[PDB]
RNA sequence: AAAACUUUCAGCAACGGAUCUCUUGGCUCUCGCAUCGAUGAAGAACGCAGCGAAAUGCGAUACGUAAUGUGAAUUG
RNA sequence: AUGUGGAACGGGGUAUUGUAAGCAGCUGCUGAGAUUAAGCCUUUGUUCCCAAGAUUUG
RNA sequence: UGGACCCACUAAUAGGGAGCUGGGUUCCUACUGAUGAAG
RNA sequence: GGAAGUCGGCAAAAUGGGAAUCGAUUCCCACUGUCCCUAUCUACUAUCUAGCGAAACCACAGCCUGGGGAACGGGCCAGGCAAAAUCAGCGGGG
RNA sequence: GCAGAUCUUGGUGGAAGUAGCAAAUAUUCAAAUGAGAACUUUGAAGACUGAAGUGGGGAAAGGUUCCAUGUGAACAGCAGUU
RNA sequence: GUUUGGGUAUAGGGGCGAAAGACUAAUCGAACCAUCUAGUAGCUGGUUC
RNA sequence: GUACGUGAAAUUGCUGAAAGGGAAGCAUUGGAAAUCAG
């Protein structure tokens, strides 16, 4: 299936995808704009340290009654967060990624995290005792890559002059 | 690596104020995170008869000190991972100093 | 394994409450086997599941 | 005075089911016919298939039998 | 990140209560015993642990 | 100012502008603290 | 210290009670954090975290001063001013 | 031929990951199953209802909720191997 | 320090009520249901290039 | 690819470009970048 992004070539990428997961939209919002553009070792040991209560996820865009904390601090920010269901979810689908690259044959050295990208889900009806407690799922998608890295004309009186600082020179 | 150790833990000064109702519970989770900062370890298993030894006064009330056998017995699911084993040592008097068991 | 029918039927067949049914911690794997009545009395005889004794309500201090 | 955030624009992906096309349905008009029941009606109930819950059909001869016509199926 | 290093206990001092259990013969041990830092002081005491992992920086 | 116009204290008990109760009729913004990216 | 608070012993303490007048009122005694005058202690909530997760309301929004004939308003006029992103309070402004 | 009718039907937002989660004192340790255990099962310990029960039965009412096996799509404002 | 289960009776400007102008299936400006009804509009709000 | 013809808007995510000191929107003129045309 077509994702977001034009990469996702054979060339250097490897496809990773998740749909209708029960993980909240704004938390695997926080979680993919976090790790996104970092290296795949590197994302896997910052998602097991946030398992781990060592580093946290910064929240970002939905950052409401956020508490603030010691942990944000390495990326500019005050209010992060610890959210774990996303995290599992996140290092599940780079799991699958991190497989789907060694099948392709890519050097497992150079991957890192190309485009990561979170979208709502249809969502799901449940009521509350009347009102609704809707459920807001996220469609996960992953794509892993290794890093790889004037004709003016002269008019008549501009060229004779030229040419003649040429001849000068 | 594979050590055991006789330690005396101060509880008194450790639930000192501390909720009539969590004395118990926090007292687990004290011993196990004092047997975590001694022998640098992750996996702690609380020995049923210490635990038993920490409920013998309800929930209420803990000893002010207690003394505690520390071993860093190897893990039987890994043999590079290794776990501490804390059960009670039943002595006359707990103001005894740390000591070494063979 | 689960032993909620088993200990259901061990009360049964020792005619006690499923408070003082004291069910073997370290035959779970044989007990969870035994799940008809016969094999519950199987585990009676062969003493794997044993009827708690009743306490008391000491009468010798109610006397004192 | 860079990021993040907010907003605007564009590509892609989502959400949603509009539009376009269709249609064994509906609506309207016209024409033709006169045929329920104590010889048990309309209706209701309960059942019936090799594997069926509903719809349809049927009634212990039960997704039917007899008779007539067709002529080689039924179908998951 | 090997130091007048830190930590866990131990001793002492200082405090709170009031003279414990036991041994005994109210009395003696016995101003004893118990507690003492959890936001008290001290330590030639013992034991233990650290010359590590990650992130951002012209 | 303290008490039931009254009587005390007091140096004095001066006059006015811009949360609450009794007897009487039958979101955002402000304020206050707390962080915080950045030449 | 002992109702000095309040329209007033509302509520607690005395264990509620003694005498008068018509259950009410008054008086004297008694008691007390109502008060001078607040301080301390405990539990829960609020705080943060993992999971779950709404609703009211919604033209757009959001600083103040003087003026805008009025209705002065947040948009207009003239000024003071004006630097991201936020957290916990309190509720002035609807 | 729609911008309104506190229009109809459907869909979607900001508030917002915000308000908030239930009364009914209270859970802890080990082991087993299991991909996964604060919530499943057993043992041990600590509690509670305290015969006017968190007990055992019935009438009305419900109708297969009963029991075994299996599942963890959806439901059990957390979770789940239940 | 009479209450109540079941059976039955009373039905709508009716019944019932130690009387509150109360109850009569979360409704008593006058029970609920369906037709007359697409009721009555001096009035309000909208009425499309 | 059955959550299946076509698949709009509101709304959301990512990427790229740009702007931002208590509003935002719009109009007039022109610069800057991008793009098309004679």
């Amino acid at each position: 299936v077509r994702y977001s992004a034009s990469p996702a070539l054979e060339t250097k990428c490897a496809k990773a995808r998740g749909a209708y997961l029960r993980t909240h939209f704004k938390n695997s919002r926080e979680v993919a704009f976090t790790i996104n553009g970092m290296s795949l070792k590197k994302a896997f040991i910052f998602l097991d340290n946030v398992k781990e209560h060592k580093q946290a996820v910064p929240f970002r865009r939905f950052n409401g009654g956020v508490g603030r904390t010691a942990q944000g601090k390495e990326f500019g920010v005050t209010q992060a967060r610890w959210p774990v269901k996303s995290v599992k979810f996140f290092y599940d689908l780079l799991k699958n990624a991190e497989a789907n690259a060694e099948a392709k044959g890519l050097d497992m050295d150079k991957l890192i995290i190309k485009h990561v990208q979170v979208n709502a889900a249809p969502k799901q009806r449940r009521r509350t005792y009347v009102t609704a407690y809707l459920s807001s799922p996220s469609h996960i998608e992953i794509i892993v890559a290794e890093e790889e890295e004037t004709v003016s004309r002269v008019s008549l009186k501009q060229g004779a002059k030229a040419r003649n600082l040429a001849a000068r020179k | 690596q594979v050590v055991t150790r006789d330690y005396t833990i101060h509880m008194h000064k450790r639930l000192y104020g501390v909720s009539f109702k969590k004395r118990a519970p926090r007292a687990i989770k004290e011993i196990v995170a004092f047997a975590q900062k001694h022998m640098q370890t992750k996996e702690v298993r609380v020995d049923p008869s210490l635990n038993k030894e920490v409920w013998k006064r309800g929930i209420r009330n803990v000893p002010h000190r207690l003394r505690l056998r520390l071993s860093r017995k190897r893990s039987d699911e890994d043999d590079k991972a290794l776990y501490t084993y804390v059960q009670a040592v039943d002595v006359a008097n707990p103001k005894m100093e740390t000591t070494v068991v063979e | 394994a689960n032993l909620r029918t088993q200990k259901r039927l061990a009360a049964s067949v020792l005619k006690c409450g499923k408070r003082k049914v004291w069910m073997d911690p370290n035959e779970i794997s044989e007990i969870s086997n035994a799940n008809s009545r016969q094999n519950v009395r199987k585990l009676i005889k062969d003493g794997l599941v044993i009827r708690k004794p009743n306490l008391m309500h000491s009468r010798f201090r109610i006397r004192k």
